[PDB]
RNA sequence: GCCAAGCUAAUACAUGAACCAACCGGGUGUCUCCGAGACGCCCAGCGAAUGAAUGACAAAACCAAUGCCGCAGUAACACCCAGCAGUGUUGACUCAAUUCAUUCCGUGCGAAAGCCGGCUU
């Protein structure tokens, strides 16, 4: 006669059960390695360059697959910075990255512009306007290469 | 016989060229095992059998070097701290 | 996929004519990169003379004439590297190969003594099956149970003959190094400060014997000593001191109008 | 060399009981029993000379279940017993 | 044949792009396994490298693990209940990773009394180790009202077609009240 | 471009080596002492799939059981081994590697059941 948990009706209305791959929840006597404030079991991890890892990540209760800090995706390559062009999307934005261009010919610049599809974790809420830092990863989608790993707020 | 002799029994041909002794042709015997390869297929067993008992001496080497180091360092903290 | 290589091509390390020939020989893999090695048939026919062409260079090596780390090769497509020891029993000659002050290959002669240990430079380490700690060196050789205060960077003396370390170098600062890759390649210097930015290329700075200050990559760096006084292997005759452009063309000047 | 005590293998605390080890094996001055190696014993002899070792028991007779094995412990008893003063007077460093 | 790149794709930018390779074999594909439940039967298939994958077509026994426990058992297969996919899936009865099957409740009855001494064992004779890991040790009711049902629902945990296994472990906690509502 | 019958090689194909020969672990039956020990039995190789752990941290009283002389010494461990891993790497890992359970092996794994010389084995 063992009480186990409830199902979280707030996160589950996806026609299957969203779980953590990493860790098993379903654990009598829990270890002390992936235990959060509630004491529930939640897999997290440190990714490197000195990034810290968000609050709603060590104590949340979202599942996402592609989060680089409770996830396997790993972040490898180039890191860039730019500005939030739309979020209309589900768990993703387009940042716009703008750069003055230098003509030899006549001496003088020109205004220029390019577009990225970043994954948005559910760790981060930015809205348009507002500054980002993003990390290469693996291709996640058609389009999709990088990841949001810090947003300055204005 | 199991220990009989079968070069003796091998079947020979005979070539008759005009002018030029006959000769007698017959087949190379394959699969003879002779002392010779006895001692060749029992020593490749020998090595196989020392050469994994060289590589056990080698691990112990290792464990005594890395657990003298970490008696050392138990005598030093131990020493210092009683005097 | 590739099995040929265009005399153009080829690496301008070695010395080759471009109106001799079309092809250059390729060298097979091995313990040493394509780009930054010098295959057996280049060493025994354009450096030592004792082969004509490449037919009497075939003569020697099938014959295992040339030994290389104490163990004939026979292949004139081997691809021989940095710290090498090449001996040829026959007419009893040692050499090493070591990065002249310029940065060309250069054949360093060795004795008996010498001729028998080796440098390596330790890039990878790992746990293989049974709990066994590997070290792979930058010659491809695999040491099956190092030091255990062995780390990546670190310099490991060899015994050829023989076949287990003797001795450990560690990388850290004060330490004597011998630059093998980029434009500073084959200059001696002096560990002084090394700047960690993680994911990117870490950055030493060295001091020559005469006071000069230069800096490169952390990956083109070869620890050889405790520092430039007692060092643990021959080095050619410059001692890895880089002069001016400007001297230099003077002295030569000067020895020719003498040399006669 | 030096002979105060001997050492005792392989007896075991949890199957024999004080009195029995004491019938097999004779300690005068001091025994005591180790239950960390579990099957090691120190016990001081008055007058062993030779200790009881070398006379016979080395290896050989054996004992109940185990065969016994002894040697000598090059300890003797008044550089323990007088730490304990040493330890005594610490017992009493605070209250 | 069937190929797995881009170049058939439209941009984003809407526009089509103008192929001018051929197909090359390193992006091939193949034609899916369509697991399903049957006497066993399976294919081999020569992989990139001279590997081989061991395209499974039909399957009626796996390895199961009781994850609370940490054992496992090989049992029988004796039907699909949910499919995430498709419910179409259910009604043909294949099986694929992550679907929900009912498996055979048996083995697991007999490892539990051998060991926690609960029937749902002759002689008590000197063997009271039960009492000993009995403390401090529950089992749920869920689990516990479908072991002595028969069947018990378990999860499938590896990849038919690419293995030739049907490997899986048994639904405990807020999984198991999960899927008990969408069945109901 | 082809068919049938009759001969016979292998480093082609197939099958297959017990004792020499160790260290360590898990589960279980009959004996002795008062929980300890002995014995018998099943399984324990590289690689593969699934599940569970490890893959670090960064001021005193009371009770039950324990170590040492009553709490001062104090890597750990019920004998043979009293230091035979308490310590993988990276910027970062669900990676390397180790232990337990089931299938393994139902894709795989010969000492080529191999060939030459020199000394007398
Ligand atoms: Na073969």
């Amino acid at each position: 006669y063992y009480h186990a948990h409830a199902v979280d009706a707030t996160i589950q209305h996806e026609k299957a059960y969203q779980r953590q791959t990493a860790v098993n929840e379903n654990m009598h006597r829990p270890s002390r390695k992936h235990v959060n404030k509630s004491g529930h079991i939640r897999y997290s991890k440190k990714i490197g360059l000195g990034f810290k890892t968000p609050a709603k990540a060590l104590n949340g209760k979202y599942i996402d697959r592609k989060c680089p800090f409770t996830s396997n995706v790993v972040i490898r390559g180039r890191i860039l910075r730019g500005v939030v062009h739309s979020t209309k999307m589900h768990r993703t934005i387009i940042i716009r990255r703008n750069y003055l261009h230098f003509i030899k010919k006549y001496q003088r610049y020109q205004k220029r512009h390019k577009s990225l599809a970043v994954h948005c974790s559910p760790a981060f809420d930015p809205k348009q306007g507002d500054e980002v830092v993003i990390g290469q990863c693996r291709p996640l989608s058609k389009t999709i290469r990088y990841n949001v790993l810090e947003v300055v707020s204005k | 016989s199991r220990t009989e002799d079968v070069r003796k029994y091998v079947v020979r041909r005979r070539v008759v060229k005009s002018g030029k002794k006959d000769r007698l042709k017959a087949p190379k015997i394959q699969r003879l095992i002779t002392p010779r390869v006895k001692a060749r297929r029992a020593k490749k067993a020998k090595d196989a059998i020392a050469k994994v008992r060289a590589s056990a001496a080698e691990r112990r080497e290792y464990l005594r070097l890395i657990a003298s180091n970490r008696r050392a360092l138990r005598q030093r903290d131990h020493s210092k701290k009683h005097t | 996929a590739k099995k040929h290589l265009k005399r153009l091509y080829a690496p301008k390390d070695w010395m080759l004519s471009k109106l001799t020939g079309v092809f250059a020989p390729r060298p097979r893999p091995g313990p040493h990169k394509l780009r930054e090695c010098l295959p057996l048939l280049v060493i025994i026919r354009n450096r030592l003379k004792y082969a004509l062409n490449a037919r009497e260079g075939e003569m020697i090596l099938r014959q295992g004439l040339v030994h290389v780390d104490n163990h004939p090769r026979r292949d004139g497509k081997y691809p021989a590297g940095f710290m090498d020891v090449v001996e040829i029993p026959k007419t009893g000659d040692r050499f090493r190969l070591m990065y002249d002050v310029k940065g060309r290959f250069a054949l360093v002669n060795l004795s008996e003594a010498e001729a028998q240990i080796k440098l390596m430079k330790v890039v990878n380490l790992y746990t293989a099956t049974g709990r066994v700690p590997v070290a792979v060196t930058h010659d491809g050789h695999r040491i099956r149970y190092p030091d255990p205060h062995t780390s990546i960077g670190d310099t490991i003396v060899y015994n050829v003959k023989e076949k287990k370390c003797v001795d450990l170098i560690k990388n850290r600062q004060g330490k004597a190094v011998i630059v093998t890759g980029g434009a500073n390649r084959g200059r001696i210097g002096e560990i002084v400060k090394v700047e960690c930015h993680p994911g990117a290329f870490n950055i030493a700075h060295l001091k020559d014997a005469s006071g000069a200050e230069f800096a490169t990559r952390a990956a083109n760096i070869f620890v050889i000593g405790k520092d430039l006084n007692n060092l643990q292997v021959t080095v050619p005759k410059q001692q890895g001191l880089r002069m001016n452009v400007i001297q230099e063309r003077e002295e030569r000047l000067i020895a020719a109008e003498a040399r006669k | 060399e030096n002979s105060s005590c001997v050492f005792v293998s392989p007896i075991f605390r949890p199957s024999t009981t004080k009195a029995q080890v004491m019938e097999l094996f004779a300690g005068v001055k001091v025994q005591r029993l180790r239950m960390y190696r579990q099957n090691f014993a120190y016990a001081y002899l008055d007058s062993p000379a030779a200790a009881k070792k070398f006379v016979e028991e080395k290896n050989g007779t054996e004992f109940r279940g185990h065969t016994l094995r002894v040697a000598l412990s090059a300890r003797s008893l008044e550089k323990l017993r007088a730490r304990q003063e040493a330890a005594n007077v610490v017992i009493a460093a605070h209250r | 044949g069937i190929v797995r790149s881009r170049l058939h794709k439209r941009k984003i930018t809407g526009g089509k792009t103008k192929i001018h390779r051929k197909r090359m074999k390193a992006e091939l594909g193949r034609l899916p396994a369509n697991t399903r439940l049957g006497a066993r039967r399976v294919s081999p298939v020569r992989a990139r490298g001279g590997n081989f994958k061991i395209r499974a077509l039909r399957l009626d026994t796996g390895n199961f693990a009781w994850a609370s426990e940490a054992i496992a058992h090989r049992v029988r297969l004796l039907d699909v209940v949910y499919n995430a996919t498709s419910n179409e899936l259910v009604r043909t009865k294949t099986l694929v990773k992550n679907c929900i099957v009912a498996v055979d409740a048996a083995p697991f009855k007999r490892w539990y009394a051998k060991h926690y001494g609960i029937d749902l064992k002759a002689s008590p004779k000197l063997q009271r180790e039960w009492t000993r890991r009995r403390r401090n040790h529950r089992v749920e009711k869920a689990i516990a009202d479908q072991l002595r049902e028969g069947r018990v629902l378990a999860r499938i945990t590896s990849r038919p077609g690419q293995s030739g296994r049907a490997d899986g472990i048994l639904l405990e906690g807020a999984e198991l009240q999960f899927y008990l509502k969408r069945l109901e």
